[PDB]
């Protein structure tokens, strides 16, 4: 495989997979949820859903073109998938959708129907999807009074104040030339995409997205959304992780991989090679957990989210999990590092080299927006092979051993104790 | 008195009893802590404290 890249003010980056049967072509902007003030919050979600609106999707589906979109903290994307003989049709449709006009998408009826639909979706997310809203409050309290705290989904109190003028103001300030990368993944060649872009004009705008006054800074805090009428207790807990373009990126991900993920109901998940499972399976402390190493442009998060029904033994869950985290600084073995190497090679090659072209388009767009070129997977495997136990211990002493944490929880979290015992459990007192 | 006025047996038995009764006080303190622990402390407002407990 190979990733090429060229420039004319726009950036054209591709992945010619000749074995695939489709071809995704779309623009990936460099603005995201982290580029909004807290009063126009959710305008990226509303651009996602006016791009995926019914009239626009119908006009797309007349030619056999499926639309896709994604709103992250750092990057938006607007991807159009088609057969590999219709890349010109997809480019001309994306041109007509964004560049040539926006007033037909931003009519009164389409905007009011879409605002109604996104208000319904945000309310449905707020009162029914519990582990994701725990993770969103974890971001909202780890990075508070700072633009990386804003949720990608938007809030009900802000999103019902947006009108068309704010949509157009965000479009003029963020849908720009240098801010964007046009991405073609799947079964298209790079030269075909560049010659077809130069065949059209496709000039988005003059350029220069506004620069944020405040950089992201981690802030140890907690938020407790206690709802006694829920059957479980969802809780995330994280420290300041590593951002992208850091030398400790793959080390932070391998540290997340050491303790892995778990599902107490699957039989092959209870037999993993984690030493936390011997403590966690005896009295059935949780139903599931997953360790995440989230990496953003300015900062990052490293921690775990979990859910449990054993609501009287939440503190034992947090206790054994954090003592296992303290094992990284002091006495992590060689076999755990080798196992995490093999599993992280596995899940990283599943992530970057799955068969779905829209996910490849999102990942390639994000990576060539942030760091200018895509690191191919072989050099990634060499960087994973270069990690030793001393690198993990040095990273854990830098980032894990007695550092501030951020906690978010909802449900029956009365069994979760104060902030100070969870904070003081980050250092063992025995080392 | 152990006699007819405050004399040598009185002071000796007062020393023995005085050595003895603080251990009865320690046992009553343990019983006191049990009778406390079955309902928890009060609070200076006079309302319940079952809502916001800290360890
Ligand atoms: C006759 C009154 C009384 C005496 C005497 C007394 N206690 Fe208490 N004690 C209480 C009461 C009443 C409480 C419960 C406080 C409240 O109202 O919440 C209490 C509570 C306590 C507590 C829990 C902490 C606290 O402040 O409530 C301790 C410890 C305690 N007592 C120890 C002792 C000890 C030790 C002694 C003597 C050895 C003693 N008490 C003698 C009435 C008494």
């Amino acid at each position: 495989a190979e990733v090429t890249q060229l420039s004319n003010g726009i950036v054209v980056a591709t992945e010619h997979n000749p074995s695939a049967h489709t071809a995704s072509v779309g623009v990936v902007f460099g603005s995201g949820a982290a580029n909004e003030n807290p009063y126009n919050n959710g305008v990226s979600n509303l651009w996602k859903n006016i791009f995926l609106s019914k009239e626009n999707s119908a006009v797309a589906a007349k030619e056999g073109l499926a639309l896709s979109s994604n709103i992250s903290r750092d990057f938006q994307s607007y991807i159009v998938s088609s057969l590999p003989g219709s890349t010109d049709k997809s480019l001309d449709f994306l041109n007509q959708s964004f560049i040539q006009q926006k007033a037909n998408l931003l009519s009164s009826s389409n905007f009011e129907a879409t605002k109604k639909s996104v208000l319904k979706q945000v309310q449905d997310f707020e009162e029914n999807d519990h582990p994701n809203r725990v993770l969103e409050h974890l971001h909202s309290t780890a990075f508070q009074n700072t633009p990386l705290s804003l949720p990608t989904r938007g809030t009900l109190e802000s999103l019902e104040n947006l009108v068309v003028a704010d949509l157009e103001s965000f479009a003029n300030n963020h849908f720009l030339n240098s801010n964007a990368v046009v991405v073609g993944t799947g079964n298209i060649k790079h030269e075909d995409l560049v010659n077809s872009i130069e065949s059209k004009n496709l000039s988005l705008q003059t350029g220069t997205k506004p620069v944020l006054k405040k950089k992201a800074a981690f802030l140890g805090s907690e938020v407790r959304l206690r709802d006694d009428t829920l059957p479980k207790a969802w809780i995330s807990l994280a420290v300041e992780g590593e951002p992208v373009n850091s030398p400790n990126y793959f080390v932070a991900k391998l540290a997340a991989q050491i303790f892995g993920s778990y599902n107490a109901f699957e039989p092959a998940s209870r037999l993993q090679g984690i030493k936390l499972l011997d403590n966690i399976q005896e009295y059935q402390l949780c139903d599931n957990f997953n360790h995440f190493s989230l990496s953003y442009k300015d900062s990052g998060l490293w921690g775990f989210s979990t859910a449990t029904r054993n609501v009287t033994m939440i503190d034992d869950l947090i206790h054994f999990t954090l003592k296992q985290w303290n094992r990284l600084t002091i006495s992590v073995t060689d076999t755990e590092v080798e196992r995490a190497k093999s599993l992280l090679k596995l899940q990283l090659g599943q992530l970057y080299e799955s068969g779905n072209p829209v996910n490849d388009a999102n990942l390639l767009g994000a990576e060539v927006l942030i760091k200018g070129s895509k690191l191919s997977l072989g050099e990634a495997f060499k960087k994973i092979d270069a990690i030793t136990v001393k690198d993990v211990k040095a990273w854990a002493g830098k980032r894990l051993w007695d550092q501030d944490i951020a906690i978010a929880g909802t449900g029956q979290i009365e069994g979760l104790l104060d902030y100070m015992r969870i904070r003081s459990d980050m250092s063992m007192m025995r080392w | 008195w152990g006699g007819f006025s405050v004399s040598n047996p009185t002071i000796q038995r007062f020393f023995a009893l005085h050595y003895l009764v603080p251990f009865i006080i320690a046992a009553m303190v343990i019983m006191h802590l049990m009778a406390l622990h079955i309902h928890g402390s009060s609070n200076p407002l006079g309302i319940t404290g079952n809502l916001d407990r800290i360890p």
